RNA sequence: AAACUCCAGUUGACACAAAAUAGACUACGAAAGUGGCUUUAACAUAUCUGAACACACAAUAGCUAAGACCCAAACUGGGAUUAGAUACCCCACUAUGCUUAGCCCUAAACCUCAACAGUUAAAUCAACAAAACUGCUCGCCAGAACACUACGAGCCACAGCUUAAAACUCAAA
RNA sequence: AGAGGAGACAAGUCGUAACAUGGUAAGUGUACUGGAAAGUGCACUUGGACGAACC
């Protein structure tokens, strides 16, 4: 996960945030925010680490790593409420949107399926 | 062509849509004076939009406020506070 | 603009120094979220 | 997040009320949030009986803590409200001024519904 | 029509007429339509700010000696 | 003035007065009228018994019980009980719709007691306890 | 629409349940 | 009902007929058995309301077009 | 007046139908008749003093004369109101107007369910 | 728990038990507590409950839309103005 | 009538139960379902259809094991009614409804109206119902009854659930 | 081969469960119970009604 103390994706590209206070820096962490801008700075970081173009959202790269993010969303939701039937189905929904996802680039483009399998850490199984 | 052919443009004449009296202004549990203003005042039960004549979203944002109030000691449940009984009357229901 | 507004607002914060401080300023005040409203829709503050 | 504490508590002395507004503020820092502002409702008779601790409330002081603290200091800090004596009631809050009003054109009518039932004569 | 907007600020502005509608005489005119006239010879003028030219009819009916008695 | 439908409020300076004495000092009347009974019980504002009569201490019984006729009798021998107990002025506080919600009322007032305000104190769950499954009739 | 359907099927699973508990 | 007097003036002083009260079912299908044998059915019909009085087209409309007699209407 | 909007289960309706009418939501042209208030027994109170006081008194008239008298009274004010409430419903000053004569109303302007 | 004397309370008028009475009848009725009493008599299943609902709700539109049709057309109650034609 | 009179009425203390009014709102969810309050996490898919050969859910009822138990309540017992009353009516109480951990996997699970895209043009249209349709795809249907049955197979289910016939019979349903 | 089931044959017997608000609305799932149709509990359905201005 990303350090408490890093800054939310909105506030970390304004000038002058280093020079705030600490109390300033805090309140715009990711300490003092909910889970979904953790995420989101994951997304981000993903995005900066594997896809070619970081600022694409609409290509299929992006789509797998929000559905990945998502996806450890999820889990980590879920292995806290193991009795979350309607989360469960969106993980398991989730994955089979992934997994044909995944498909879809491997047949487009393999390089950069390659790419994003190493990224994420999927390892990519044919179905039966 | 011809000039006296009537024109393609907007309703001059709409009128501008009605607002309900607490649109564009915060409703907060804290604000007992105003939740009381919607609540019966022998029975305390929360009045219908058809007698408060606020729309949907201020008459959700009401009965959530006045829930929270009664649930976290701001508000009495069973009866309309004394202390509001003189406020102003916007509630579309008389009993006598 | 935001941070700023949040910079300047930063002062005005308790801490663990003006705690004390605080705490009596807000025992001798009072504040009040209560105002009525109107038929014509406006407000009516109350008197005090 | 932005939370808003409403705190309840017994109608005491100032003294008293003074060291246990330190005491909860003090626990909201402990346990992470940066507290904003401390704003006092005055004291006024609960609109109906408490029994909190074995201890009836007719009357109470009500006050409120507006801080920034993490999600997981939400739980803490209602356990540690619950633990203590001099509260008759808190419940933290989201903040209500973080949520900002989306603007309201006004009331669009709703027209009759039409064509429910087929045209065919009854 | 495009007298329409301008009969539509005049009725929200100085409210209707006390003069009454006599919708038996074909040829009667208003005093909206009196105001309509005004502006869009008042326009045919060169006159293009809205507001501006909304004065000067109002003072221009006024000095004729026309009542317009704004609703507030 | 103008006379309000609304009760005095305790704690709050108020002109009314019946025989010297505030609202928060004029005896109860608490009037429970079941479907099958009407039972009328007279307190004082500190909370002292002073009568009790229900359609069964009137002689009523069974069906009979749950009548208009028995809850006047009642509230009539209640008002009686009080009266000689030194009761004039009451405030009636009804629990209940059954068929004596009323005249047991009435009764008190051929009792002789006056009724400054009327409560309807009928218990109303917010969805607590189940009731009894509906009847096939 | 009648249910003499839905009552022939019901009665042919009240006697198969009344067979099964006998036997 | 506002005009069943102009019309019927109209209709007399033009020499023609007028119908300004309730028609009767088959006036127009069945004017052989009512009138008679010879009956002479007019050869054009002119609505000056071609509604009836519960605001649904007048049963002397569809009648006309039954009997084949041109009909004007406003 | 209530919303129909989206409440019957309708082609294209994609939500569970909110109403489920057993008749279809279209004005009839007539209205109910005007239904009799089911009499309720009179003078009960009137009644209870006279013959509270006949216990009292042993059954004996001569000092419940005027008890007696005013259930008496009572009767007859009851019999004669009932006579009176059957002149006012004929009459039909109370409602706003006889079920007769709207059903007259809605017969001069009938609801169009249908095309024409 | 609440202050006592305060919900559902009506003060009688010079001794007008009946209409205090009546008074506080209408208020129970308008406020709709008379029929949830008697609703809650015996447990309406959630069934029956929504059926019931339903029903109340089809009957108040259809109850409204008739009012309104009906004072729409009350002027037209007024005399015969081509009486004879 | 039986039953309770350690009962009833007021006042005070008082919950692992259920969530008036809002709701005349029509929202969320894939469906089942979800209408007390707060907080946390959270409501898949930047074409669509697609699994009965799988995976995950699935009201109520029910089983298993440990708890709670106000109230309700199969069964049972009593009272009443009745020709009888193994019911309707009244009273008491249990399984059960609740919590936790597993099962069971069924509903008039129906809005008996499949998903997606589009039309209101006409030749609109058996009847009723909730107007008639078009393109595409999947699932299902082929006289009634036998039959939510038998056998086979699968299942934590063992008086079960899913899939599911045939023979004899009729000219209907 | 003792038996069970279905259908036909159609009797007699015991009730009247369904069709009208069928006299306790009917039905689905499920559990228990009963000489028998069936009864009751729980949830669901309208393939019931609630009379359709106010009263
Ligand atoms: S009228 Fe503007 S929000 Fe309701
Ligand atoms: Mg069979
Ligand atoms: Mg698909
Ligand atoms: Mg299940
Ligand atoms: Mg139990
Ligand atoms: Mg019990
Ligand atoms: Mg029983
Ligand atoms: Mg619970
Ligand atoms: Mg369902
Ligand atoms: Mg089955
Ligand atoms: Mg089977
Ligand atoms: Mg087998
Ligand atoms: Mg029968
Ligand atoms: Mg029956
Ligand atoms: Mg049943
Ligand atoms: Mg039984």
């Amino acid at each position: 996960d990303p350090p408490p103390s890093t800054l939310l994706k909105d506030y970390q590209n304004v000038p002058g945030i280093e020079k705030v206070d600490d109390v300033v820096k805090r309140l715009l962490s990711l300490e003092m925010a909910n889970k979904k801008e953790m995420l989101k700075i994951k997304q981000e970081q993903f995005m900066k680490k594997i896809v070619a173009n970081p600022e694409d959202t609409r290509s299929l790269e992006a789509r797998i790593i929000a559905l990945s993010v998502k996806i450890r969303s999820y889990e980590e939701h879920l292995e806290k409420h193991r009795k979350d039937k309607a989360h469960k189905r969106y993980l398991l929904m989730s994955i089979d949107q992934r997994k044909k996802m995944l498909k879809n680039l491997r047949n487009t483009n393999y390089d950069v399926f390659e790419k994003i399998c190493w990224g994420l850490g999927i390892e990519y199984t044919f179905p039966p | 062509s011809n000039e006296d052919l009537p024109i393609s443009m907007e309703n001059p004449y709409k009128e501008p849509l009605k607002k309900c009296i607490l649109c564009g202004k915060h409703v907060d549990y804290k604000n007992v004076q105003l939740l009381s203003q919607f609540v019966s005042p022998f029975t305390g039960c929360i009045y219908g939009r058809h007698i408060t004549g606020l729309c949907g979203k201020k008459q959700k944002e009401i009965t959530k406020a006045i829930k929270r109030a009664q649930i976290m000691g701001f508000m009495p449940v069973t009866y309309k506070d004394p202390a509001y009984l003189k406020d102003p009357k916007v509630c579309n229901i008389r009993y006598r | 603009r935001e941070v700023l507004q949040l910079q300047e607002e930063v002062k005005n914060f308790i801490t663990r120094e003006n705690l004390e401080a605080r705490v009596e300023a807000a025992l001798d005040s009072r504040k009040n979220y209560n105002w009525a409203i109107t038929r014509e829709g406006l407000v009516v503050r109350p008197q005090r | 997040p932005r939370y808003e504490l409403a705190l309840i508590l017994k109608a005491m002395q100032r003294p008293e009320t003074a060291a246990t507004l330190k005491r909860t503020i003090e626990a909201l820092m402990d346990r992470g949030a940066i507290v904003r502002d401390l704003e006092n409702l005055g004291e006024r008779a609960l609109p109906y009986r408490i029994s909190a601790h074995s201890q009836q409330h007719n009357r109470g002081g009500y006050f409120l803590v507006d801080f920034y603290a993490p999600t997981a200091a939400v739980e803490s800090m209602v356990e540690h409200l619950s633990r203590d004596i001099d509260v008759i009631r808190g419940n933290i809050v989201k903040h209500p001024l973080t949520q900002e009003l989306k603007e309201c054109e006004g009331i669009v009518p709703v027209p009759l519904a039409e064509k429910l039932y087929s045209t065919k004569k009854r | 029509y495009h007298e329409d907007r301008i009969r539509a600020k005049f009725y929200s502005v100085y409210g209707s007429g006390q003069r009454a509608f006599d919708l038996f005489n074909p040829n009667f005119k208003s005093t909206c339509q009196r105001f309509v006239e005004k502006y869009t010879e008042l326009q045919k003028l060169g006159e293009t700010d809205e507001e501006k030219l909304f004065v000067e009819t109002g003072k221009a009916l006024l000095a004729e000696g026309v009542i317009l008695r704004r609703v507030g | 003035t103008k006379f309000s439908i609304y009760p005095p409020i305790p704690g709050e300076e108020s002109s009314l007065r019946w025989a010297g004495k505030k609202f928060e000092e004029i005896p109860i009347a608490h009037i429970k009228a079941s479907h099958n009974n009407t039972q009328i019980q007279v307190v004082s504002a500190s909370n002292e018994p002073l009568a009790f009569a229900s359609c069964g201490t009137e002689g009523f019984r069974n069906a009979k019980k749950g009548t208009g006729i028995a809850a006047q009798t009642a509230g009539i021998a209640a008002a009686a009980r009080a009266k000689q107990k030194g009761v004039i002025h009451i405030r009636v506080v009804v629990k209940g719709l059954g068929p004596g919600r009323l005249s047991a009322m009435h009764g008190l007032i051929m009792g002789g007691l006056e009724v400054i305000s009327i409560t309807d104190n009928t218990p109303i769950p917010h969805n607590g306890c189940r009731p009894r499954k509906a009847r096939k009739l | 629409k009648n249910v003499l359907k839905i009552r022939r099927r019901k009665m042919n699973h009240h006697k198969y349940r009344k067979l099964v508990k006998k036997t | 009902r506002q005009f069943s007097y102009l019309i019927e003036n109209m209709a007399r002083d033009c020499g023609e007929y007028a119908h300004t009260r309730y028609f009767r079912g088959g006036m127009l299908t069945n004017a052989r058995l009512l009138f008679g044998p010879t009956v002479r059915l007019p050869d054009l019909i002119i609505f000056l309301h071609t509604l009836n009085n519960i605001f649904e087209p007048h049963v002397a409309v569809r009648d006309a077009a039954k009997m084949n007699i041109p009909t004007v209407g406003i | 007046t209530p919303s129909l909007r989206g409440r019957l289960a309708r082609f294209g309706n994609p939500r569970k139908p909110v109403l489920k009418p057993n008749k279809p939501l279209i004005l009839a042209n007539r209205v109910g008749e005007r239904r009799r208030e089911k009499g309720e027994a009179t003078c009960i109170t009137e009644m209870s003093v006279m013959m509270a006081c006949w216990k009292q008194n042993e059954f004996r008239d001569d000092a419940c004369r005027k008890e007696i008298q005013g259930f008496l009274d009572c009767a007859a004010r009851a019999q004669e109101a009932r006579k009176m409430r059957s002149i006012q419903e004929t009459l039909g000053e109370s409602g706003s107007l006889l079920p007769n004569k709207l059903n007259k109303l809605l017969q001069r302007f009938p609801n169009k369910p249908y095309l024409s | 728990k609440h202050l006592k004397f305060i919900a559902r309370t009506v003060m009688v008028q010079e001794g007008n038990v009946e209409s205090a009475y009546r008074t506080l009848n209408r208020i129970l009725t308008m406020d709709g507590l008379i029929e949830d009493i008697k609703h809650r008599r015996y447990y309406e299943k959630p069934c029956r409950r929504r059926q019931r609902e339903s029903y109340e709700r089809c009957r108040r539109i259809y109850n409204m839309e008739m009012a309104r049709k009906i004072n729409f057309l009350m002027r037209k109650n007024r005399a015969d103005p081509w009486q004879g034609c």
